[PDB]
């Protein structure tokens, strides 16, 4: 109320101390706890744990991964927590050798469970799952508890060192010859409204777009073939009901130049990636596309 | 240090029979038609706009540009209320008739079920009945949309 | 590959084939892996023969 | 080891090394804090009673 108080400056959180310091210090006594610094006081990244079981943790031992959750009508295990490899192995983008590569690392009773409940269903993906965001740490116990982010950089503990966002390279995809400073990167699957498949087709776009118009131009004008055949299925198969042959949403923005080829390892199988070191997580609902 | 909150007041007396049924409402959504900062009861939740000619459409269409907000604590002096921020978490009753999961994607709706029930008998003064809006998570909206329309 | 204009025929062709995504017709290659493109040429005909032994003839 | 007699196959000046290991078991205790003890920890209001 005096402007002495009001023309005072704010308080640094990190100069004054916990509630717990303050606490026990009017008391004066002592604790074995150390408690003089909190830990992830300062930590703009929220997020969220998850518990996992173990057919499905691999390649996700390493530290920077999406993280989707599904929805399955059988009642007790109805939300499986799938990471995007075993997500791509069920897509058709993928290359077939690579397919057979890491197939053969998922070799699990969840994860051919979570295939099943993947194409069993009448949905397409896009009604059926919903992202997470990208996880940090994992627990490596009988049943796994990884800790994902929802909003905010992807850090250590401490903030030591900032963690990357891996993609295989055949999600991988890029509209431009060169980049802006800044690129939103986004989630595409897109529908072929084939006859014999409808194995959608699951994207990344590392673009520098962020109006939606603009965004959608530059996704019809590269997937013109994608909704011709949703309109050759219309004509040809009368009374069925196609829809959304392509949705985006938005999952974070990144540097724009720390986007390089790495590659990851899981017992002794290299699969090629590209690497996002400093990058930030910012979900979105499933816009579409027809 | 005290944070920018909203000091909303009644004018009804208030029972402690009441005073412990709105302390029961502690993470609850509040929909207010302008954030001003000392307001009186009867502009909290939807009562203001319960009318036997209109329905549900023009709640959904009121509530689309309603300020919500969240309850922070209740005393014999006055009431505190919280407006949220993007992206920041808050803790919020599941007033719904429906459980949530983790990761679902919820939004607000206006409350099928109507008038004196069993259920919306919550802070009901003389003229006033608070009335709170459902949390539902975002595909059973869209089936409820759908269905609603159809019908 | 019968060219009449030339009145000169081919005998030993090796062809690869396959299948269109969006239609089930046939769609012929160079076993190097060029697109064949003697089908749009009016003048000349094809004779296609199966491992199967089954049995085309294209104008 | 020890001398052997004739005609056996005798033993020979044999040295072993073993490595152990350290196994790490850590523990954690959750404890929950409400806003109100939050918001009354270092406040005060009127100084009333």
């Amino acid at each position: 109320m005096d402007a002495r108080a009001v023309a005072k400056r704010p308080r640094d959180p990190a100069d004054e101390d916990n509630e717990l310091v303050t606490a026990l210090k009017a008391k004066r006594e002592v604790n074995t706890i150390s408690v003089r610094y909190l830990y992830h006081a300062d930590h703009q990244a929220l997020t969220a744990r998850f518990f996992v079981p173990e057919g499905l943790v691999e390649f996700e031992a390493q530290p920077g991964a999406l993280l989707i959750r599904m929805e399955t009508g059988c009642d007790s295990p109805r939300h499986l927590y799938i990471s995007l490899y075993l997500l791509g192995i069920r897509a058709s983008n993928v290359s077939a050798s690579t397919r057979c590569l890491l197939e053969s690392v998922y070799t699990a009773s969840a994860a051919r469970a979570a295939l099943q409940w993947l194409d069993l269903g009448p949905h397409l993906l896009h009604r059926r799952l919903e992202t997470l965001g990208c996880v940090k740490t994992v627990s490596l116990g009988i049943t796994s508890l990884l800790t994902c982010v929802m909003r905010g950089y992807l850090y250590n503990t401490l903030k030591t060192e900032v963690f990357a966002l891996m993609i295989p390279k055949d999600m991988y995809l890029t509209w431009e010859e060169t980049r802006g400073r800044l690129q939103y990167v986004y989630l595409i699957i897109v529908y072929d409204y084939d006859g014999p498949e409808t194995r959608p087709g699951i994207y990344v776009l590392t673009s520098s777009i962020a109006h939606w118009q603009t965004l959608v131009d530059v996704a019809r004008g590269k997937f013109a073939r994608e909704r011709c055949s949703f309109v050759n299925r219309r004509i040809t198969r009368p009374r069925q009901i196609p829809l959304c042959t392509g949705v985006i949403q938005k999952l974070g923005w990144c540097l724009a130049d720390d986007i390089h080829t790495s590659f990851l390892v899981h017992k002794e199988l290299k699969l090629s990636v590209v690497r996002l070191d400093n990058f930030s997580v910012e979900l979105g609902d499933f816009r579409e596309f027809v | 240090a005290m944070e920018a909150n909203i000091f909303c007041t009644f004018d009804h007396k208030l029972s402690i029979a009441d005073v412990g049924k709105l302390t029961k409402l502690v993470a609850a959504v509040v929909p207010i038609p302008q954030r001003l900062h000392l307001i009186k009861h009867y502009q909290l939740g939807l009562h203001q706009f319960v009318d036997h000619t209109r329905g549900y459409v023009r709640l959904r269409g009121l509530l689309r540009n309603m300020t919500l907000t969240l309850m922070r604590r209740v005393e014999g002096n006055q009431i505190l209320l919280h407006v949220p921020t993007h992206g920041l978490l808050y803790t919020v009753l599941n007033t719904g008739p429906v459980t949530w999961e983790k990761g679902d994607a919820l939004c607000v709706l206006p409350p099928l079920f109507h008038g004196p029930l069993a259920r919306e008998n919550l802070l009901t003064l003389g003229q006033w009945e608070l009335v709170l809006p459902w949390i539902v998570p975002m595909p059973l909206a869209l089936e409820i949309n759908q269905r609603l329309l159809i019908m | 590959v019968v060219r009449c204009v030339r009145a000169q025929v081919d005998l030993g062709v090796e062809v690869r084939a396959a299948r269109c995504p969006r239609t089930g017709l046939w769609i012929v290659r160079d076993r190097r892996g060029r697109l064949r493109r003697w089908l749009s040429q009016p003048e000349v005909c094809v004779l296609y023969v199966t491992p199967d032994l089954d049995f085309y003839w294209v104008l | 080891r020890v001398a052997s007699g004739a005609g056996l196959p005798t033993s020979r000046q044999t040295t072993i090394m073993v490595t152990k290991y350290s196994e790490k078991s850590p523990i954690t205790i959750p404890f929950e804090l409400s806003a109100a003890c939050l918001t009354y920890l270092r406040e005060t209001f009127e100084g009333t009673i």
